């Protein structure tokens, strides 16, 4: 039932479009890459704590010192990447700033979505692509797609309006 | 001699065959026998296309052009009726073959010309009394040039002629008027011109070879916009045989 | 690529059969080589030398 | 020749302590060496075909879609084109072209920037093992990254290889991807598939883990600071001592919930931090790479007949239609065949 | 697009055979601790 | 089409390509339609019907034998295309047909398998390194190489 | 709704006498079907040639008849185009070229009765359905 | 001005019987014994003058006559147009089910 | 023709876009009259009736049907197999009130026209050169209230 809500939203909405959308994926995703990433660096940072090969066992909750290398790990990245973190506080504040921030601007853009205010269209390519039978990009294939999903969707997904097209008014392209 | 594999990548495959430098014989014609041609090739090797000036007084000259779709451009396994006329003239009736390819190039600037580079439902014939085929012998005749997309083709928007929508659906009340060219899909028919100039013969096959010219419009993007003269020369192979 | 496909192209049992008879060969040539030999000092120094 | 091999041998000698030297303020490395000329030809022609390249026949029907600024698109819509359908996986350098004109009708811009890329970002995996090996540090930051490369590999390389051509590869460019995505729900049913699936739960547990431990840990902060300052001054860069009171954290995240679903061993909770994100990641690019080999995503189509034989649809058929939507419709021109089968 | 292809295929030999023999020049000796690996 | 009078070699498809024939890059004859991809694709089915410069007009029209027709039709009805519970055909595909093909099943299971073999050997290799070298169970504290390291800036 | 005798009751031959089939009947030709058939006519619709569909009304115009038991079980033993100028086991399914579609071999006379009764009951169960192709999944 | 010639040709008899001069081939299963061998005939002899010139195609069978004669009342002719007998679409329009 | 005005869903706010600016006017411009009431009848003089479109829906088919939601004609897209075509079915439209009162057309493409007018309700004249109207929806202040208000909220 949420996989049809997905593509229900691209289809009617062309939510993909949206940027309050684009803002949400980038918190999830980033989010996601910076749980990974942490837990990777301090895992690969620990110091030696105790003589075992698996190394879990030699960590203490009451201890006073940290658990791995700070230092060691922003020197990695710093040349790694060219920027690392030095705050382990700033660091976790934006462990939590990134993924609540980005649900926050989807939220935002649904809330739009309410009232079918949606990110569907840029005037400017509409008004080439009607003039000019040859200009195409990704964004015209894009709703040719979300065509195809409304009118092949909507008489079983929305029995009440008792939809009935006939198979000659379906868009489709050649053969398919 | 060679197999698809000593061909296939090489680029050979979209070359015509070539006769000798010694083919320069004559091709006996019976006028009481029927002929077919078995095979005619056609290979452009130069696309030139004429600017439309501004100028409505000078005269527009044919530039030459960079084609941008790779060696798929020659016509081939060709084949039709070579008929012997009352004044001794050949009449060659193109029935059936791989006789059209799809051709873009690309005028300095960056313009794109494509066209539908063809011969289809060619008939051509030579001067009167060929009793025998030399490097004497040309061919002229007309040809018919479909539209290069046909009727279902959908355009980026999804208008169509046999196919897609009438009006443009982004824009639900927008004036139709200014858009009909673009939204009313027309289908072309047009005619293109062409010469053969034998060349070469082997009067003990049946093959000829030699130059060709033809001329046609490019494509028109279903009546969207005007199309283009193209003039394409090439060289050409054809095995006559008696049928 | 394509059109090429490496060994995967191979399209006729004559070539596999002869492939497997030069592998076997150099497999076991390869072999008593490493039995009668000792790695060199280029090896020793590049690689790692433990069981993991 | 006789000392003179000493002298270059000395100087390659330096070159190599250059090389793999742990005070380049960015380390170059072995794999440094072939990372850096493919990560700067990759990004100088994308850079270059993004805000000009002209259309390119991507579906290899003489259709040419544009791509690049200059030609009509913004940020939201431009992208580098694919290769075309007509070459397929063909090799298609620039030489093989006959010019730049043919070159990048055919696009070519999008095989030159995807092979290089690829070759740049399996170079920087192992660059992280190398600088780890160089700083005395454990070697496994590597193989967190490794999943973001697989996701890579299987839309630029594996899913082009399963379907016969690059013009199926994902499109540099944001609406091109959205295409991508729709296409492949229509063809495969990623939705319907258990490793998409484990991806999505990789990255919504991800952010969801990602906004627990950072909350968790600025919870637990110890006053080192006034109203007035920054919190983040409390915390002074390499100090020994740690900075929050994880004992008191545990003791609210074991009362949040109960307390043995609370991890009090920090290297046990980092380590299941890089996990679960890692593992969902890897999963949901093998999805894409057996999708690539048409092992799709579960269909239920019909599934639920009642006693007479009516179909009874379930949401399951309702995905149906949208993907059937999709189907017809993508690449309008393209199919002269009743079925899609690449 | 002959001397471009000869061209591109020599900077590509030279820094693979860097890379190559970068790794064949002793590099388990190349960390902080244990340098006589 | 062709038994249906279809003159399949001068048949011009919508987007001006032959619609079942068209030339490769270097102008082979081949099919035409989405299949313009595999055109390297080479099996003793097809052969019969190729000559040096592709596909053969004249052996198309003359030389299709009845067995071939049959394993084209097999062939094009068994496509390695199937759903994970083993619904043969597209992903639109009704329930009917109990079909994955083995190709798909053996290339998706060495894919999978093969991949978490190059993470295997990441791991070990990585880790065979740091044990070689002394750090693989973390950094001495009182021996940390970073600190005896000048500062990057 | 369920699986009724008179929906189980279906033209025997083209003078309009009828037979009742059991619902095992029904159920094994539709598991026949699906063996033989559906890689070709899932849905009664024909994926090699998809002009000519299995719908009770396009049988009903082919030549001979098809829309009855008998034609349909003489079409599994002697195919023919549609307007029956041709005989088609060559590149169509039959006892007659079982040796060529090895599926076909051991399918007894009950067997072409039990899948020709469920190419005619399906379209009684499914309507427009049956023959409509992916419009109708 | 501007014209779909395909819309206006649905407004002839094209729209309401078999147009032997234009209509695809696959029509001709819409009646008995049309399809394939008498079907493929009248494609390849078009275009007719009148409905009745499908009965002179060379070759036909007396059998073949009488079934074109119980079947005229089906059939319609137009004259030929570019758009729909081009692409060899009267063989294959791109329609399947 | 006020009351004409409340019944065209270009005056309806839920059809509208986020990056859609300005007036309602914009779009499909400035409302000069009402055209007057479309009845839409085929050949037989059956009354046909314009099916609307949903707000949810960017485009929308022409599809006409009977008093009793049978359907009697539409605009096809793909017309090889088209069987409710307007020039099929006779499709005539004459209007009663507004500006065309008393006129009847019977030019496919005109009728055509209308049609795809009725499917947003009753049929106006709009000025869009003053604005250089773009023919694309815009949402009112009662749309704008609603979304400010909800995301501050
Ligand atoms: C030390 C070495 C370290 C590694 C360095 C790597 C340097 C090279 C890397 C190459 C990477 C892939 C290039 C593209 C491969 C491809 O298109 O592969 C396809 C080729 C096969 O090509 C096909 O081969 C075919 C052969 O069939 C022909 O012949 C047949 C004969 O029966 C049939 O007749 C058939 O019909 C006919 O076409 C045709 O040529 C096709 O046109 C052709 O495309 O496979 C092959 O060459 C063999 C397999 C290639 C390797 C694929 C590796 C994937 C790695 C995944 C990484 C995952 C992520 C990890 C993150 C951490
Ligand atoms: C849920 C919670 C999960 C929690 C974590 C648990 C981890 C393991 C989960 C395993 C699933 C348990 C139930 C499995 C039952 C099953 O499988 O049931 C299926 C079958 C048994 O059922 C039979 O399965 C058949 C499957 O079709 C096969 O057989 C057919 C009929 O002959 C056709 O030939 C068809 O082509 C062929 O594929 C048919 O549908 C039969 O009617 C049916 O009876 O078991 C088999 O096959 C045995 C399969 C074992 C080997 C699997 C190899 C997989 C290689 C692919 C790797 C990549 C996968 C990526 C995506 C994932
Ligand atoms: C399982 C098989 C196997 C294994 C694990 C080994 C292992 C070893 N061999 Mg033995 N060898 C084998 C089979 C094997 N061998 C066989 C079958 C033969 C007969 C041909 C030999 C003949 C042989 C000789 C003559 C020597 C070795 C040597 C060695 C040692 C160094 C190897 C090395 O540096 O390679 C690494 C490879 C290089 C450094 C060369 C460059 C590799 C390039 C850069 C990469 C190519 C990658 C590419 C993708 C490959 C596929 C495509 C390509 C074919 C185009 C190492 C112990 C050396 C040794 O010390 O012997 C005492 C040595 O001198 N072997
Ligand atoms: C190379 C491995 C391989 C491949 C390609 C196949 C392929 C096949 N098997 Mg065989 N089989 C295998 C190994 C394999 N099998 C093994 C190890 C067993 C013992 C359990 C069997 C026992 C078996 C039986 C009893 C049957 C088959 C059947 C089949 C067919 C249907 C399979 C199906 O529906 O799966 C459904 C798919 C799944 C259940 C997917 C499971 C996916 C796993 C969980 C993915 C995760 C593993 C991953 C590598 C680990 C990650 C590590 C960590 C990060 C978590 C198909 C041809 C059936 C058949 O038709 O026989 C004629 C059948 O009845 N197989
Ligand atoms: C309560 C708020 C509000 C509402 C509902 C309206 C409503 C309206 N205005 Mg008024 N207006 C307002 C406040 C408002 N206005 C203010 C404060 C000003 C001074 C700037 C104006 C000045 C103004 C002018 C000059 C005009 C209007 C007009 C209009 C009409 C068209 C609106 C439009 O096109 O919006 C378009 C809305 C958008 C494009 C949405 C913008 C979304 C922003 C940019 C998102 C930012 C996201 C952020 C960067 C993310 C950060 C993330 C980070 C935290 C990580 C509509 C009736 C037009 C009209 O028709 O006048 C007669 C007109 O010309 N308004
Ligand atoms: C201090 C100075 C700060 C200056 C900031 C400069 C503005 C930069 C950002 C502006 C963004 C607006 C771009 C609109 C494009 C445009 O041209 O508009 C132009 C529009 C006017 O629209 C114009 O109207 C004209 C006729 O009057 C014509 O029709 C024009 O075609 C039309 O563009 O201006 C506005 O509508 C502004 C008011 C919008 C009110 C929006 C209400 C809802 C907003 C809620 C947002 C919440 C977000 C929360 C996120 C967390
Ligand atoms: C199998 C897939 C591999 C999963 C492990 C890889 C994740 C890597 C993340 C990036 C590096 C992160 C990193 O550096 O990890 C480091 C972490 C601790 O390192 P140690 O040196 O103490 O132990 C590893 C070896 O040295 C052996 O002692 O490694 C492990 O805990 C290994 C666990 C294997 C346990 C059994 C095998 C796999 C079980 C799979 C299911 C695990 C689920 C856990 C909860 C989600
Ligand atoms: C082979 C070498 C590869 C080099 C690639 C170039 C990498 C560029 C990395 C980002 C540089 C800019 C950093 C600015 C900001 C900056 O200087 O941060 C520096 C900051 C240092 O953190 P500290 O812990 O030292 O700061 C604590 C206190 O100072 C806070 O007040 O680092 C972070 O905050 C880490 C999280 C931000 C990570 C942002 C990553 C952004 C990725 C790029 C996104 C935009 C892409 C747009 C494409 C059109
Ligand atoms: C694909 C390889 C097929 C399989 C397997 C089966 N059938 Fe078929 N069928 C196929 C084609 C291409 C055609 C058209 C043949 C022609 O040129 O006329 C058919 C036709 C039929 C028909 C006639 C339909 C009609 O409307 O007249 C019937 C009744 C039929 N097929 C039944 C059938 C059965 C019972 C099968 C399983 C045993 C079967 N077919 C297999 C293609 C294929
Ligand atoms: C059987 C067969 C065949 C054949 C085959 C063959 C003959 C094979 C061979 C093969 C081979 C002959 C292979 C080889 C390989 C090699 C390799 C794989 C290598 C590797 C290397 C490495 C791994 C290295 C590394 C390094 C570096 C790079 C740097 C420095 C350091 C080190 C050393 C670490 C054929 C195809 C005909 C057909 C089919 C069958
Ligand atoms: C595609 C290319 C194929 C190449 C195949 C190579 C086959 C084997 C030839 C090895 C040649 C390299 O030879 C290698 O070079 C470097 C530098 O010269 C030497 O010297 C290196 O090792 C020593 C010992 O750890 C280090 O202290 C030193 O810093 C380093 O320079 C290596 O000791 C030698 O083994
Ligand atoms: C850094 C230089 C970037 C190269 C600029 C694009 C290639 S060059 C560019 O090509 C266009 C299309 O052919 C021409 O119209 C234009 O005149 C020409 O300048
Ligand atoms: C002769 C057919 C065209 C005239 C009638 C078409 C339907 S009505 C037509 O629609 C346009 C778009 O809304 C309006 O801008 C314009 O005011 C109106 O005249
Ligand atoms: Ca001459
Ligand atoms: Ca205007
Ligand atoms: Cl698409
Ligand atoms: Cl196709």
């Amino acid at each position: 039932a949420i996989f049809r809500f997905l593509l229900f939203f691209q289809g009617f909405h062309n939510w993909t479009l949206n940027p309050f959308h684009m803002m949400g994926v980038a918190g999830v995703l980033g989010g996601a890459l910076l749980c990974a990433i942490h837990g990777a660096t301090v895992e690969n940072t620990l110091f030696q704590d105790g003589e075992g090969a698996s190394t879990f066992r030699a960590f203490n909750p009451t201890q006073a010192e940290e658990t791995y290398s700070m230092v060691t790990a922003n020197r990695f990245w710093s040349q790694i990447f060219g920027i690392a973190f030095s705050n382990k506080r700033w660091l976790h504040f934006f462990m939590l700033f990134v993924p609540v921030t980005g649900l926050w601007m989807s939220a935002i853009g649904v809330v739009g979505l309410a009232l079918n205010l949606r990110s569907y269209d840029f005037i400017s390519q509409e008004i080439r692509a009607a003039e000019d039978p040859e200009f195409e990009t990704f964004y015209t294939k894009n709703l040719l797609l979300n065509e195809g999903i409304r009118a092949w969707m909507a008489p079983q997904d929305q029995p009440h309006e008792n939809f009935v097209f006939p198979e000659e008014v379906l868009p489709r392209g050649n053969a398919l | 001699t060679l197999t698809y594999d000593d061909i296939v990548g090489t680029g050979l495959a979209n070359k015509c065959p070539t006769l000798d430098d010694t083919a320069r014989g004559a091709y006996p014609i019976d006028s009481s026998q029927t002929y077919r041609i078995a095979r005619l090739c056609l290979q452009p090797t130069t696309f030139l296309v004429k600017e439309e000036p501004k100028n409505k007084r000078q005269e527009a000259e044919f530039v030459p052009t960079k084609l941008v779709t790779r060696e798929t451009t020659s016509l081939d396994q060709i084949q039709g009726e070579l008929k012997v006329n009352s004044d001794g003239s050949l009449t060659f009736v193109e029935e059936d073959g791989i006789d059209f390819q799809p051709v873009t190039v690309q005028m300095a600037g960056g313009e794109r010309i494509p066209l539908l580079f063809t011969v289809k439902n060619l008939v051509a014939s030579t001067q009167p009394n060929v009793t025998s085929i030399t490097t004497s012998t040309d061919f002229k005749g007309e040809f018919n040039v479909p539209s290069y997309r046909t009727a279902n083709f959908l355009d980026p928007k999804g208008r169509g002629l046999a196919s897609g929508y009438d009006s443009a659906i982004a824009l639900p009340q927008a004036k139709e008027e200014e858009l009909a060219r673009a939204n009313v899909k027309r289908f072309s028919l047009t005619k293109g011109q062409i010469s053969l100039n034998v060349a070469k013969v082997d009067g003990r096959t049946g093959e000829i070879a030699g130059t060709f010219e033809s001329e046609q419009l490019s494509d028109d993007d279903m009546g969207a916009h005007e199309p283009h003269e193209v003039k394409i020369q090439g060289v050409f192979y054809a095995s006559i045989e008696p049928a | 690529f394509g059109g090429e496909g490496w060994i995967v192209s191979v399209n006729n049992l004559e070539d596999v059969v002869g492939g497997h008879i030069w592998i076997g060969l150099i497999c076991i040539a390869g072999g008593i080589w490493h039995i009668l030999t000792t790695p060199f000092g280029w090896a020793r120094r590049a690689f790692i030398w433990s069981g993991e | 020749t006789v000392l003179q091999r000493r002298e270059q041998l000395n100087l390659w000698e330096q070159f190599c302590s250059w090389v793999t030297s742990t005070n380049n303020r960015l380390y170059v490395g072995w794999f440094g060496v072939l990372m850096i000329p493919t990560l700067l030809a990759a990004t100088i022609c994308f850079v270059i075909a993004f805000i000009a390249a002209p259309p390119v026949d991507i579906d290899g029907i003489r259709e040419p879609v544009s791509g690049s600024l200059l030609y009509g698109n913004n940020i939201i819509t431009g992208a580098v084109v694919p290769s075309s359908n007509a070459i397929g996986l063909h090799f298609y350098p620039i030489w093989e072209a006959a010019s730049l004109d043919e070159w990048l009708y055919n696009g070519g811009p999008y095989q030159l920037i995807i092979f290089h890329f690829l070759i740049g970002v399996f170079c920087y995996m192992g660059r992280e093992w190398e600088l780890s090996y160089r700083l005395g540090m454990r070697p496994w930051i590597c193989v967190a990254y490794s999943a973001p490369v697989a996701a890579a590999t299987a839309v630029f390389l594996i899913y082009p290889i399963g379907q016969g051509s690059f013009s199926d590869g994902m499109p540099l460019g944001i609406s091109g991807t959205f295409n991508f995505m729709l296409v492949f729900q229509a063809e495969h049913n990623i939705l319907m598939h258990p490793f998409h699936q484990l991806g999505v739960a990789g990255v919504f547990g991800g952010a969801l883990f990602s906004a627990m431990h950072g909350s968790l840990v600025t919870s637990s902060l110890i006053r080192e600071t006034t109203e007035t300052e920054s919190a983040n001054y409390g915390y002074k860069f390499g100090q020994e001592e740690e900075t929050y009171n994880i004992v008191a954290a545990h003791g609210y995240f074991g009362r949040l919930i109960f307390q043995y679903a609370s991890f009090n061993n920090s290297r046990a909770l980092h380590f299941f931090l890089a996990a679960w994100p890692v593992i969902g990641i890897w999963f949901t690019a093998l999805g894409i790479s057996t999708m690539a080999f048409n092992l799709n995503g579960f269909n239920f189509n019909h599934s639920v007949v009642d006693a007479q034989g009516n179909v009874i649809n379930t949401w399951a058929d309702i995905i149906n239609r949208a993907n059937l939507g999709m189907e017809v419709m993508h690449e309008r021109n393209a199919h002269n065949f009743p079925l899609d089968l690449a | 697009m002959e001397t471009l292809k000869i061209t591109v295929y020599i900077v590509v030999t030279f820094f693979v055979l860097l890379f190559v023999f970068g790794f064949l020049s002793g590099d388990p000796a190349r960390n902080p601790k244990r340098k006589d690996l | 089409d062709q038994k249906l009078g279809a003159n399949v070699g001068s048949a011009q498809g919508p987007t001006g390509l032959g619609k079942y024939l068209m030339r490769s890059p270097t102008g082979e004859i081949i099919f035409g339609g989405e299949t313009m991809r595999f055109w390297d694709f080479r099996g003793p089915w097809l052969e019969p019907l190729r000559g040096p410069n592709g596909l053969d007009l004249n052996k198309i029209k003359n030389d299709i034998q009845p067995w071939q027709e049959r394993r084209a039709a097999e062939y094009m009805t068994h496509a390695p295309l199937g759903s994970l519970n083993s619904v043969g055909g597209v992903a639109t595909e009704i329930n009917s047909v109990n079909f994955v093909s083995p190709r798909s099943w053996l290339a998706t299971s060495h894919f999978v398998l093969a991949f978490f073999f190059l993470v295997g050997h990441l791991w070990h290799a990585g880790r065979a390194r740091a044990a070689a070298a002394g750090f693989e169970k973390g950094i001495d504290r009182e021996s940390e190489p970073v600190l005896s390291m000048p500062s990057l800036d | 709704a369920e699986l009724t005798p008179e929906v189980l009751t279906v033209p025997l031959n083209s003078e309009g006498k009828t037979i009742t089939l059991t619902e095992k009947q029904y159920l094994e030709g539709k598991r026949l079907f699906q063996y033989a058939c559906a890689s070709c006519h899932v849905g009664g619709i024909t994926k090699t040639n998809p002009s000519l569909d299995l719908r009770t009304e396009t049988l009903a115009l082919a030549t001979p008849p098809r829309d009855n038991i008998e034609g349909l079980v003489d079409y599994m033993k002697n195919p023919t185009t549609y307007d029956g100028e041709q005989e088609i086991a060559e590149v169509h399914p039959s006892l007659r070229s079982a040796d060529i579609f090895p599926k076909m071999r051991n399918l007894t006379e009950k067997d072409l009765v039990a899948i020709a009764g469920h190419i005619l009951v399906e379209p009684k169960i499914l309507g427009d359905k049956w023959g409509g192709g992916k419009v109708y999944y | 001005e501007l014209v779909n010639v395909v819309d206006e040709k649905l407004g002839t008899a094209y729209g309401e019987k078999i147009d032997l001069n234009n209509t695809n081939i696959a029509a001709f299963i819409q009646y008995r014994g049309l399809y394939p061998t008498l079907a493929k005939l009248i494609v390849k002899n078009a275009p007719y003058e009148s409905v009745e010139d499908v009965l002179n195609i060379p070759g036909l069978t007396e059998r073949q006559k009488q079934i074109l004669r119980e079947n005229l009342e089906h059939f319609t002719v137009t004259e030929v147009e570019t758009a729909l007998v081009e692409g060899g679409d009267r063989y294959n329009n791109g329609l399947y089910k | 023709e006020k009351l004409a005005f409340y019944d065209y869903i270009g005056n309806n706010p839920a059809k509208g876009g986020l990056f859609r600016t300005g007036p309602m006017n914009k779009g499909d411009g400035i409302a000069q009259a009402w055209k007057g009431h479309a009845v839409f009848r085929n050949k037989e003089g059956e009354e046909l009736f314009v099916r609307r479109m949903p707000a949810f829906f960017e485009s929308f088919p022409v599809i006409l049907t009977d008093k009793n939601g049978v359907v009697k004609a539409d605009i096809p897209f793909r017309r090889a197999e088209s069987k409710y075509s307007f020039e099929q079915q006779g499709v005539t439209v004459s209007f009663y009130g507004g500006e065309l009162n008393g006129q009847t057309f019977t030019d496919p493409p005109t009728v055509k026209s209308y049609a795809r007018k009725a499917i947003f309700g009753e049929i106006f004249e709009f000025d869009t050169e003053t604005l250089n109207s773009d023919g694309i929806f815009r949402t009112s202040p009662r749309g704008w209230f609603t979304f400010a208000h909800a995301v501050f909220a």
